[PDB]
Order: structure tokens, then C-alpha cells, then sequence
């Protein structure tokens, strides 16, 4: 039955170490940030 | 003062925030004819006003 | 490829030879190099060197082919362009079964270079080796901007452009020669992820990898402190920055704030602006703009923490920055200077915006308004076009090249158009071009080469010109805001009726073309009309208008009278800025003689025209009203209403108002 | 009033990254690739302008001679230190390097870890990435692939950073001697019409350093000719280093990778300072060279066996074959076979120095060096042999003439009455051409083509000795094919047909072709003759005037030739 | 799971503070808050129901 734990692992294991998905977590945060300074910038502009 | 600030912040990029500044002003405009164009209404009938006496 | 390049100069010995006969040779010729591309990755060489050097000369030749095709957009490039396009076509959308035979030899070449040993002997084969891979990266490059223009939405090779920067990654630290090439395709990889969230570039990356990456390029060129690379890096930061990236953006800038960062560097190089080049000054200015505008909570954070050493420097090159530069020693520099000055308005723009949404931008606001000096110098006026010496060049190269025009040298917008002596005419194919015969040389660096370069010079100094005056605009726009109460009333109104006249004036004066920048109609008048919307609103004029609205009525008069026309947006603003004028006149005699010209010769024709065309208009008639409205107020107008008496009867427009009012 | 504080700045900025150290890697990678930029950087600028640098270019010995700075050391690494001193003081320790030259070389290696890190084997990742990029092509390695988390958790390790250590040390050793050598090419054999800012750096160098002004009639050479003993005392403690590794040093680390790496860096360093030393005596050609200097490095020679100990492995072989050009070209740079005939057939004193030839001493070293070179073996000894062999045959008859300090060489080893083994060694030396065949592959790994070990002003100063020698023997030897092709395949090299540029280059470079037409022995015994034999004769015509108009382009003066 | 709860947190910090930040203490995101929990709540509720409703189809045999 070991063999159907490792596949399991194996494909949960193999979705989870994707670029692309690592990669959207990383694009995600900047793009963030990115808000983050616009929002900033125009909330100090209208901070009267 | 951060904490606020990072949390009322939107993921963009900050120089269209800052063009919205545009859109207020041909928004504000409008009503600032209108007051100018009653003050104007309002300057006239005075002025008919001071004529008839 | 010494054919190509022989057919490249298509501005010419040739006889017996035509256009569509170098057409069938340059197209069989692409074939051959695609199959030779395609096949070579299967033969068995007795030695590396050979493949390399043929992988390498098949790539410069694809890369020269690509490049002159878009390099251009004039019918000097058509003898290669069947050939060209065949070759973009084949390397762009291949068919799904032989996608992978065109994509192999590259990544063997990766892999080969990145596991090749470092070796203190034969020069020969580390020299080709580099050469190879920088042809390659310029290869990739140029297919990536071949992919963003020309509206492809989906792009088969990113998948396997993205897999090549996994190797890449590491290919530098073989061979220092490799770190700015390889930025740069990262750079066009970047851009064309842009205009097309994209694949996740650290799950191919890797978090270690990708860290030893950033740790390696996060000093720029530090141990020689170069231009050129550092021109690239800081573009390079600019463009990941600007896309979606936010693992690497992040990795990058807090540098795991900022100790180690890209942006602690940034900051050492913006304390000595003041001797630093100014060709690196722009890059590390952009870089700037491109970490605030998408990332603005931590370099503005970062910059108010030690705002002590970058408003002082901002201040002191503010003051000390002339505005006719061109006069004085030095006449490439003034673009340089102007889009640095430029650069500067913007970020001081953002940093009070910033601090006006956290209410602490009045302090700040008040010390840099009396750093506006250098604006007020060279700030909205553009008439620093020079149109004289342009069309001096233009009809001098019409005489002696009939056949090629001066035109025809545009950019198609390929490439990131520089701030240099190539902002619009290719000089890097013109030398190559129009040098075979004489004329180009010239005697003692004369000819037509240094007046092309001059011309590229003013055409980058006018377009730092008009990113200043956007930049300029933003800023004031937002300090008649933050500038609400009543001090330092003095010096704003008088900078702003200067930006005013100013605006006016280039309005009048000669306008640049519309083909090369963007048309400056609608695009200025705006800005005055919003600031003396403010001025009104605060209520702090000098009533001076006896000879600001001379300059308004000379371009109603100048304008051809585009009432209806596709430029109603101009007409508008111009309708605007004369109302909010005459209002201000209102609250002020010498003002009827020249107040009644718009009320004889503008608001009578434009209501006339306006009438006759609505046999879009209901706005037009509502501002014209208004705008005779608020004129008929002036208190010159209540004593010679006798002598407006008959102007405004020989119109008769009292029978056109009750004929539209049935 | 000579620190090294441009040389090794503070701790503070190499940790801090404010100022990375100029290390040997950059320089060497500078000079090499000759680029104008970094060559006029303030940092490099500052770094060579330094007098410091020149003393230490100027003697390598004590860049590695074990000395007692314990009180440098501990000045420097007081006001992550703990463990840059901790290495530094192993390595110090292991290697009999100073403690100085340790730390910086620690502290390099610490500002290069992510090369390091990045030249090592990719992730499980990558190859499957790779993998699905394929659909030849076999250049991984899965079998031993792991992940990125066990790959840096071993990384941190301590013998893996210890190895990193010894790695970036040998690489450094081998930047630092890549570095002099291109440095000293670059001085010696500058090339005209370079930036003004190149030109200036370099007489501000060769001023500063060794007083070579060029506005001087006639320049200090001292300071320039004394670089070669320099490093032929360092190349014993190279072949020394070869032959046996350190004994402090760890057993665990003593592997066959590390042995290999040692043997490689070694094998380099040792070519490098024959480099060096072949540039510091074509510097001065006519002249001869001290013969104090050329006993000592006979001797060493006859020792070592030419280096064929260290050599003798079949892994080094792509090393070796350069290695041995480079023993066979100095050699035959310090013989002077041109001058040494000159002096035997004209009498008259050069007065540029004394040669060996006034001590019977050194040519019995040189003859029992030949004699046991010749008996071990040894194909590199070939074209030294053949030509000692030629000398003899010279200084023979030199004595039937006059039947005087020769005479005592030549009745030390019984080689006044019989002729037999110089004879001998000449006949076995030319027997099915080996001797032009290795003259020839040397010639190709020593040459200017793409195919060449060093830069092309190297292989240009290298074949002037094999040319002299063809020069030398062509009159005693008839004309035959194989010498011919051999000259052929020396100037020549086996180039392409794109490899033929106007760039203008130094004189001195377009001396081994210009001297085809220069000296009347090369002028009519193969020019001559290679035109006489036309179309015959095709390829030797054709081969001549092809890299005659490949090499007098910009030449004004012998344009027209071809 | 952590970093993703860092993340939700920094945006309901900045969407809060953009929205409003010259008084956090305030009885409008108050009424936000617990009015999104309602929502949620109710949207359980919702599916919850529909699920057994979906439940008893299946007695219908």
C-alpha cells in the first residue's frame, strides 16, 4: 500500500512544486504592493 | 500611522490615482458655472433692483 | 549574411539586379538558414567549437534579418521583408510538431555554456563561446519584440523562453560578459509578459536560485562602476518591477526597508547626482519612478526615513539647473538634464500626493515651491523646437536624395525608443547606410551626420519638455489643492499667471509636428483652465487680464474656427479658458475696448455656426450661453452698451434664437 | 609608505558590500578581454595605479611566502568575523600561505558565493523542466539530481565550505597569474592606436613600476628584465606543490576531485609563469640573457624531467599539450639558436650580456639534460633536442676550424673524437618528421587561430623561436616537404578565411611575418623557392600569399608585396 | 497558510485604511465588519439548506 501513499504524495507533491504556482503567490504580493504605494500616495493627496 | 496606511492601500499603480484629479475637476466645473451663472442672475436683478429704486 | 547585409543598404555597381529579383534571393536564403537552424541539431561534430560557431553565425543572421525589418518602417527595408516576416512567422507560431525542433538548439547551447569549465587558456573558444551566447540573447530578444508587436496574444514560445531563463539564471555566473545580455532578455521576456498573472516566474526560478540571482545583480557593476551596465540594470529593475512580479519585485526591494537592496545602492547613487553622469542619472531616475508608482509604501516609507540627504540634493539641483542650457557649454546635455528634471517633478509629485493622503504634505509643499525656479525657466514653454534648423535638414537631404526622404528613417517602435542622438532617426543603420557615399563623412565631423544627431538631440529635449510639463502639471495641480489658505499668495499667483502666459504663448508660436510627438491641442489648455478654476475658487487674482486675453483672442482668431470639427475637444477648453477669463476680468475703463471683440466677433459667429449646424450641440449652445453670460457682466460693458447696440443687432440673432426655440 | 589598503580594504566594506575588492578574477577577465571601460574604471585605475600592486605583481613569491603577520592579522580582523577568521586561520594553517593572503581570500570567496552556489549541479526542478523542453541532448546528470532544500542544507556545511574555500583559493592563484601575465602583455606589447585614457594609464603604470618611459632614448629595462627569474624560482615551488600536496591539510578532503583540481591549478600556474618569462626575454630578443639564470633552469629542467612527472597523466592531457609547447618555446627563447650561431660564425661579444657559452659548466648541464630527455622518452624534448643537436654539430666544427672555453665542454663528455649521440638524436628527432609534427601541433596551440591556448600577441612572440629555428636549419637540412608544411601549418595555424581583419596591431606582432621578408635566409631559401615551385607546388604558394595579405593590410610600407 | 493570512490581513489593512483613516475607532467599519459576518453566516446558511435540501431528492425514490 505504499505505493498509493507515494503516488498520492507524489501528485500532491507535484501540483504543489509548480513554477506557475509558486509564481502567482510572488506576482500576487508585488502586485500588491503596487496598490499598496498607489493607494498610499492617493490617500496622502486626499488625507484633508 | 503604517499599519492604516498599508491596510486602506490598493494594489495599482499610483499615477492614475493621482490623474483622478482631472476627472474631480471637469466634475467640479459644472457646478462652479452654476454658481457663477447665479450669482450673475442674482447680480442682475439687484442691479434692476437699485434701477427701479 | 554578408548577402543580407549587402541587401540591407537598399540606398544605392548594381546593374543587373532588381528589387524583386534580391526579394526571391533574401526569402531562398532564410530557408536555407531555417533549415540548417532546424537540422543542426542533429548532426555529430567532432568538437563542440564547430557547432558553436555555426549555431552562433546562424543566429547573427537571423537576429540581422529581424532586426532590419522593424528597425524600419519606410520601403528601404522591402527587399528582406517577405524574408524577414517568413522567418517570424516560423518563429513565432510554428506548428505544434516541429515546435520543439526550432526551440532545441537553444536550450542545448544554454546547457552547454552553463556546464562549461572556466579555463585560463585558449582565449579563441571562450571569445566565440561569448560571442555565441550574446547572439543568441539578442536572437531571443529581438523575437520577443517581434512577439509584442504586430498583436500577438498568444506567444508559444514564452514557454520555453521561461524554461531558458531557468538556465540563465545561473549561465553569469560562469562568465561576468553575460550579465548584461542576459538582463536584457529577461528584460524583453518581462515586457512581453506585460502586453499579453503570467506564468509564475520563481516557480521556474526556484527560491534558492532566484535568491542567489538577486544577491548577485543587486550591485550594479560595483567593481568598475561602468555606464552602459548600469543603464541596463537599472532598466532592467525597472521592467521587472513594472510587470506583474511580486515575489521577485519584493525579493528585491527589501532585499530578503532595504539594507542590502537595489534601492540602498539607488539611494548612495542619488546623493551625488551633482557629479554623477547624467546618462545614469535617468536610469536610476526611472528605476525610481518604476519601484514608487507600483511599489510606493516602501520607497516613499523609505525615502521619508532619510528624506535628510534626498531633498537637500533635490533642492540644490532644482536651483542650480538653468533653463537655456543650450547656449552654454554643452548641447547633448540639456535633454539629459531635462528628463532628469522631469523625473525629479514626478517623484516630488507622488511623495505630496503621498503625504496629502497622510495629511503632512504642507511643510513639504511650502520649502519645494521656492525650488520651482528651473520650471518657471523651462517648464510648459516647448518652443525650444527649432523648427528652423529642422526644416533646413529636411529640404537639404530632400535635394541631394531625391528618391529617400527624411522621413522614411522613423522608427517603427521596435525598440524602447532612447533619450539619446536616436530618439527618432535610426543612426545606427544610417551610418552604416548612407555612408558608402560622399557626404556622410563630411570635413571635420560636418555633413549631414552631426545635423541628424542635433536633430535627434532636440527631439529628445522635447520630449523631456513634455514629460516635465506633465510632470509640472500634476504637481501644481495638486498644490493649488494643498496651497488653500491665505499665505504665499504672492509668489503662486505669480508663478501660476506665469504658467499661464507661458501656456498661451507656445499655443501662438510655432507647434510641433503631430506625426513625430503627440498633438499639444487639448492637451495644455486644460491645465490652465483647472488652475484658474482654483485661482477663482480662492479668489486671488491681480484682475491683470488686460493683456492675458490677448493672447487668448489671437487663438480663437488663429484657430480656423473649429467649431464643429473633429477637434471639439480643443474648441471646448478654449471656450472654458475664455469664460473663466472674462469672469476674473468681471471681478476687476481700458477693459471694454478690448473685451468687446469677443462679444462682436466670437459669440455672435460661433452662435451662427452653431445654429446653422443643428439645423455635441446642446453642451456647445449651454458653454456659449454661459460664456455670454458671465462677459455681458463686466462693469465696462453697463456704459457703452449704446455702442454694443449695433454689433449686436447687425447679427440678428434674436431670429435664429426664437427660430430654434420653435 | 607602500599598504594595502587599495589592495585589501577594510573588513568593514567587504562585508558590508560597500566596496567589493577588486579580485584577481575581474582583472584577469579585464585584461583579458582588453575592454575600455572597465580598464578605465576609477576602482581599477586606483587598483594598478597603486604601488603597492606593482611590488606585489613585481615579486608573486611573497604573495605566498610563508611569513609571520599574526599581528597584521589580528590588527585587521579587530576593528559575520568569527567565522572569516576561523577560516582564515585554517587555511593559514594548511597551506603555508600568510595569514593575510588567507583572509583575503576568504573574504573573496565569501563575496563570490553565489557563483559559487550557482555553478553547482541544478535542481530536480530544472531537469524535469529540461526534460519536458526536450519532448543528443544528454548533458545532465538525473541520477545524482536532488532537490533545492538538500542542496543548500548542504551547502552551509563545513566541508563543503572548506572545499569551496581550497576551489576559489586554486581559482584565485590561477586569476592572479592570468592577470600579471596579460598585464605585462599588455605593457610590453601595447597596440597603437588605442584611447587616449589606455595609452596614459599605460605609461603611467610602466612609470610608476618599472620606469619604461617611452619619451626616453633609452629605457630602464632592469626592473623589466628581472621578471624572469622571478618566476622560474616559482615554478620549483609549482612543480613542488604538483608532485606532493600540502600535509597539514585534512585526509578527508585529499580526494580525486581535489587531487585533480590541485594537479590542474598547478599545471596552470606553471604555464603562466613560462608565459611571463617568455614575454620578459622576447622583451629584449638580440640580447642574451644571464647565464646564471639559464643554468639554474636547466637544472631544474633535467630534475623535473620538463615537467613530464606532473604531465604524465593521461587526465591533464589538454593541458600538457599546451604546457609543453610553452617549456619547448622558452627554451628555445633562452638558447637563442639565432644569436648563439651569430656569436659561434662572427666571434665578436654581443656586450648586451654574457651568454652560457663562456661556461663549460652549463653546457655539460644542458647536454646531460638533453642526453637524459632523450633517454626518458619524452616527445617535448624533440624540437629542444634537435636543436642542441644542430648547436653541437655547430661548435664541432668550430673546434676542426681552430684544431676556447667550448673546448672544455667538448672534451669533458667525450664529444671531441665521436659525433655518435648528437648525431643519434638528430636522426631519431627528424625520423618520420615527429619533430616537425610536434613543432607543428605546438605552432597550433600556440598560435593566433581560434584554435589557439593563448591570445594572439602570445602566439605571435611564441613562433619567432620555431621560426628561427627553421631559419637556422633550413640551410643544413635540405629542402623537403615536411619542413615546408610545418611552416606552413606555424604561420599559418590552420586559420579560417573569416579570421583575416585590417584591425592595425603593434609591429611586434607582425614581426614573425614580416621577418619571412626581412631576413634573406627565410627570404631565399622558402619564399623564393615556394614561388619557384608554383603551381607544382600549390598549397606552400598559395598558404604564403594568403597570410601575407591577411597580415600586411594596414601595413603601407609592404602592401603591394602580394 | 501563513503567508497567505499575512497577505488577506495586509489587504483588509489597506482596502480599511484607503476607505477610511482618520478615525479607525469608528462605527462604519463596524457596521462592515459585522455585516460581512452576517453575510457569510447567511451565505452558510443558504448553501447548508440548499445541500439538504439537494438531500432529500434523494428520498424521493
Amino acid at each position: 500500500d505504499e505505493d498509493e501513499l507515494k503516488q498520492k504524495l507524489q501528485q500532491i507533491d507535484k501540483t504543489l512544486n509548480d513554477p506557475a504556482q509558486g509564481s502567482r503567490l510572488e506576482e500576487l504580493w508585488s502586485r500588491l504592493i503596487v496598490l499598496r504605494g498607489y493607494a498610499e500616495d492617493l490617500k496622502d493627496q486626499i488625507n484633508q | 500611522d503604517v499599519d492604516t496606511y498599508l491596510s486602506n492601500l490598493q494594489t495599482k499603480t499610483t499615477l492614475s490615482m493621482i490623474a483622478d484629479g482631472l476627472e474631480r475637476s471637469a466634475r467640479d466645473f459644472d457646478a462652479f458655472l452654476e454658481e457663477n451663472v447665479t450669482l450673475e442672475w442674482e447680480a442682475q436683478r439687484k442691479r434692476i433692483y437699485q434701477h427701479f429704486g | 549574411a554578408a548577402l543580407i547585409d549587402s541587401a540591407a543598404c537598399s540606398a544605392v555597381p548594381w546593374l543587373g539586379t532588381s528589387e524583386k529579383i534580391l526579394s526571391r534571393v533574401a526569402l531562398a536564403i532564410a530557408q536555407a538558414a531555417l533549415d540548417v537552424y532546424e537540422s543542426t541539431t542533429t548532426w555529430r561534430f567532432r568538437s563542440e567549437l564547430d557547432r558553436s560557431i555555426l549555431v552562433r553565425d546562424v543566429v547573427g543572421l537571423m537576429h540581422k534579418l529581424v532586426v532590419h525589418a522593424h528597425t524600419l518602417s519606410s520601403h528601404l527595408t522591402s527587399t528582406l521583408s517577405p524574408a524577414a516576416a517568413h522567418i517570424i512567422s516560423s518563429f513565432l507560431t510554428p506548428p505544434p510538431s516541429a515546435s520543439s525542433l526550432r526551440f532545441q538548439p537553444l536550450l542545448g547551447t544554454l546547457l552547454v555554456a552553463l556546464i562549461t569549465p572556466r579555463a585560463t587558456l585558449y582565449p579563441g573558444q571562450s571569445r566565440i563561446l561569448a560571442e555565441r551566447v550574446t547572439s543568441v540573447l539578442a536572437f531571443c530578444t529581438s523575437l520577443l519584440r517581434a512577439a509584442d508587436f504586430l498583436g500577438q496574444t498568444h506567444i508559444p514560445l514564452q514557454t520555453h523562453l521561461f524554461q531558458s531563463a531557468c538556465l540563465l539564471a545561473r549561465l553569469p555566473a560562469a562568465n561576468a560578459v553575460y550579465r548584461a545580455p542576459v538582463l536584457e532578455l529577461l528584460r524583453a521576456l518581462v515586457e512581453v509578459a506585460g502586453r499579453a498573472e503570467p506564468p509564475s516566474l520563481l516557480g521556474y526560478l526556484g527560491s534558492h536560485a532566484a535568491r542567489s540571482f538577486i544577491s548577485l545583480v543587486e550591485g550594479i557593476d560595483k567593481p568598475f562602476g561602468r555606464v552602459e551596465h548600469a543603464v541596463v540594470t537599472w532598466r532592467f529593475f525597472a521592467a521587472v518591477i513594472r510587470n506583474r512580479q511580486q515575489w521577485m519585485a519584493g525579493c528585491l526591494l527589501t532585499g530578503r526597508v532595504g539594507e542590502g537592496s537595489v534601492l540602498a545602492a539607488a539611494m548612495e547613487r542619488l546623493r551625488e547626482v551633482k557629479s554623477l553622469d547624467v546618462q545614469e542619472a535617468v536610469a536610476v531616475m526611472d528605476f525610481v519612478v518604476s519601484a514608487q508608482n507600483y511599489w510606493p509604501w516602501t520607497i516613499f516609507a523609505v525615502r521619508k526615513e532619510k528624506e535628510v540627504v534626498d531633498a537637500l540634493r533635490g533642492y540644490v539641483r532644482g536651483l542650480k539647473a538653468p533653463g537655456m542650457v543650450m547656449k552654454t557649454d554643452g548641447a547633448a546635455a540639456a535633454a539629459f538634464q531635462a528628463r532628469i528634471a522631469a523625473y525629479v517633478a514626478e517623484t516630488f509629485a507622488m511623495q505630496l500626493y503621498h503625504m496629502r493622503q497622510m495629511r503632512q504634505a504642507e511643510k513639504f509643499a511650502g520649502e519645494l515651491v521656492a525650488d520651482l525656479d528651473y520650471f518657471l525657466r523651462e517648464g510648459v514653454m516647448v518652443w525650444g523646437y527649432n523648427a528652423s534648423l529642422h526644416g533646413n535638414f529636411a529640404r537639404n537631404f530632400a535635394k541631394r536624395f531625391p528618391g529617400v526622404e527624411v522621413d522614411d528613417f522613423k522608427r517603427t517602435m521596435w525598440l524602447p525608443r532612447e533619450l539619446g542622438k536616436g530618439y527618432y532617426y535610426a543612426l545606427e543603420v544610417a551610418e552604416q547606410m548612407l555612408g558608402f557615399d560622399a557626404g556622410w563623412g563630411g570635413v571635420k565631423q560636418s555633413g549631414f551626420r552631426k545635423e541628424m544627431e542635433t536633430a535627434n538631440l532636440n527631439l529628445s529635449l522635447v520630449e523631456a519638455q513634455v514629460s516635465l510639463f506633465h510632470a509640472w502639471e500634476y504637481l501644481l495641480l495638486e498644490l493649488t489643492l494643498s496651497l488653500l489658505p491665505k499665505k504665499e499668495n504672492a509668489a503662486f499667483a505669480r508663478q501660476v499667471l506665469q504658467v499661464v502666459e507661458q501656456c498661451l504663448e507656445a499655443n501662438q508660436r510655432s507647434q510641433p509636428p503631430e506625426n513625430i510627438f503627440v498633438v499639444l491641442g487639448h492637451a495644455r489648455a486644460g491645465l490652465a483652465l483647472t488652475l484658474l478654476q482654483r485661482l477663482a475658487d480662492a479668489n486671488q487674482l491681480p484682475r491683470d487680464v488686460t493683456h492675458l486675453l490677448a493672447l487668448v483672442s489671437s487663438a480663437i482668431h488663429a484657430v480656423e474656427n473649429p467649431f464643429g470639427a473633429n477637434d471639439l475637444p480643443y474648441f471646448r477648453t478654449l471656450l472654458k479658458i475664455l469664460f473663466v477669463v472674462l469672469r476674473a476680468a468681471k471681478q476687476g475703463v481700458a477693459i471694454t475696448q478690448q473685451v468687446l471683440t469677443i462679444l462682436d466677433r466670437v459669440v455672435a459667429r460661433c452662435f451662427r455656426a452653431l445654429a446653422a449646424l443643428v439645423h455635441t450641440a446642446p453642451e456647445d449652445l449651454a458653454l456659449i450661453t454661459a460664456i455670454l453670460q458671465a462677459c455681458l457682466s463686466v462693469p465696462g460693458i453697463e456704459q457703452c452698451q449704446v455702442q454694443v447696440l449695433n454689433i449686436m443687432a447687425a447679427h440678428d440673432v434674436f431670429q435664429v434664437a426664437v427660430a430654434l426655440f420653435s | 609608505t607602500l599598504t594595502d589598503r587599495t589592495y585589501l580594504p577594510p573588513l568593514e566594506d567587504c562585508l558590508t558590500g560597500r566596496t567589493v575588492i577588486l579580485s584577481w578574477r575581474l582583472v584577469a577577465s579585464a585584461l583579458e578581454d582588453a575592454d575600455l571601460a572597465r580598464l578605465t574604471s576609477p576602482a581599477l585605475s586606483t587598483f594598478l595605479r597603486d604601488g603597492f600592486v606593482h611590488e606585489l605583481l613585481k615579486h608573486p613569491a611573497r604573495v605566498f611566502e610563508p611569513k609571520d603577520l599574526k599581528q597584521e592579522f589580528e590588527t585587521k580582523t579587530s576593528s559575520g568575523v568569527d567565522t572569516i577568521k576561523k577560516d582564515a586561520l585554517w587555511l593559514a594553517d594548511a597551506v603555508a600561505i600568510n595569514q593575510v593572503a588567507a583572509l583575503r581570500i576568504v573574504l573573496i570567496e565569501y563575496q563570490t558565493r553565489a557563483h559559487s552556489h550557482l555553478v553547482l549541479p541544478l535542481s530536480t526542478q530544472d531537469v524535469a523542466n529540461i526534460q519536458e523542453a526536450a519532448g543528443i541532448l544528454s548533458l545532465l546528470n538525473p541520477a545524482s539530481a536532488v532537490d533545492a532544500e538538500t542542496m543548500w542544507c548542504d551547502f552551509e556545511t563545513e566541508a563543503r565550505r572548506r572545499e569551496r574555500i581550497l576551489a576559489t583559493y586554486l581559482s584565485e592563484r590561477r586569476s592572479f597569474t592570468a592577470a600579471v601575465d596579460a598585464l605585462v602583455t599588455f605593457l610590453l606589447h601595447s597596440a597603437p592606436g588605442q584611447h587616449k585614457d589606455l595609452d596614459s594609464l599605460r605609461r603611467a603604470l610602466l612609470k610608476d613600476a618599472f620606469a619604461f618611459d617611452e619619451d626616453l632614448d633609452v629605457p630602464d629595462r632592469s626592473k623589466l628584465l628581472t621578471m624572469a627569474p622571478t618566476y622560474m624560482n616559482l615554478v620549483e615551488d609549482c612543480i613542488a606543490r604538483a608532485q606532493a600536496l600540502p600535509a597539514k591539510l585534512g585526509e578527508s578532503f585529499k580526494t580525486e576531485a581535489f587531487e585533480l583540481d590541485w594537479l590542474r591549478t598547478a599545471i596552470t600556474e606553471a604555464v603562466h609563469s613560462l608565459s611571463i618569462a617568455f614575454q620578459a626575454l622576447d622583451l629584449d630578443t638580440p640580447y642574451f640573457a644571464p647565464h646564471e639564470l639559464l643554468s639554474e633552469w636547466f637544472e631544474l629542467m633535467n630534475s623535473s624531467l620538463f615537467l613530464e612527472s606532473i604531465l604524465g597523466f593521461e587526465v591533464v592531457a589538454d593541458l600538457a599539450m599546451p604546457a609543453r609547447s610553452l617549456v619547448s618555446a622558452i627554451c628555445l627563447k633562452m638558447l637563442n639558436i639565432d644569436r648563439t650561431i651569430q656569436f659561434l660564425h662572427d666571434f665578436d661579444y654581443p656586450d648586451g650580456e654574457e651568454p652560457y657559452l663562456l661556461s663549460s659548466q652549463t653546457l655539460n648541464k644542458i647536454h646531460t639534460a638533453v642526453t637524459n630527455a632523450v633517454n626518458s622518452g619524452v616527445a617535448a624534448s624533440l624540437p629542444v633536442a634537435f636543436a642542441w643537436s644542430l648547436i653541437v654539430h655547430q661548435m664541432h666544427l668550430g673546434y676542426q676550424e681552430r684544431a676556447s672555453p667550448y673546448d672544455d665542454f667538448l672534451r669533458e663528455q667525450r664529444l671531441d673524437n665521436d659525433i655518435a649521440p648528437v648525431e643519434q638524436i638528430a636522426m631519431l628527432a627528424t625520423s618520420r618528421g615527429q619533430v616537425y609534427q610536434v613543432m607543428s601541433e605546438m605552432a597550433l596551440c600556440l598560435g593566433t587561430t581560434h584554435e589557439a591556448a593563448f591570445r594572439p600577441a602570445v602566439g605571435a612572440r611564441a613562433r619567432l623561436v620555431f621560426q628561427d629555428l627553421l631559419k637556422r636549419a633550413a640551410y643544413l637540412i635540405p629542402y623537403q616537404d615536411e619542413p615546408v608544411f610545418s611552416l606552413l601549418a606555424i604561420l599559418a595555424t590552420g586559420r579560417q578565411y573569416w579570421d583575416v581583419t585590417d584591425a592595425l596591431s603593434a609591429s611586434s606582432l607582425n614581426q614573425v611575418y614580416t621577418d619571412m621578408l626581412d631576413d634573406e635566409t627565410l627570404f631565399t631559401q622558402f619564399t623564393m623557392q615556394a614561388i619557384n615551385r608554383f603551381p607544382y607546388e600549390f598549397n606552400p604558394f598559395s598558404v604564403l600569399c594568403r597570410v601575407l595579405a591577411a597580415a600586411l593590410i594596414t601595413n603601407k610600407d609592404k602592401a603591394d608585396v602580394v | 497558510g501563513k503567508d497567505l493570512a499575512k497577505m488577506i490581513k495586509e489587504i483588509n489593512d489597506m482596502s480599511n485604511t484607503l476607505s477610511k483613516g482618520s478615525k479607525p475607532d469608528d462605527p462604519l467599519t463596524q457596521i462592515v465588519r459585522v455585516l460581512n459576518g452576517h453575510l457569510a453566516q447567511l451565505q452558510w446558511i443558504d448553501t447548508n439548506a440548499a445541500a439538504l435540501q439537494a438531500k432529500v431528492a434523494a428520498a424521493q425514490k
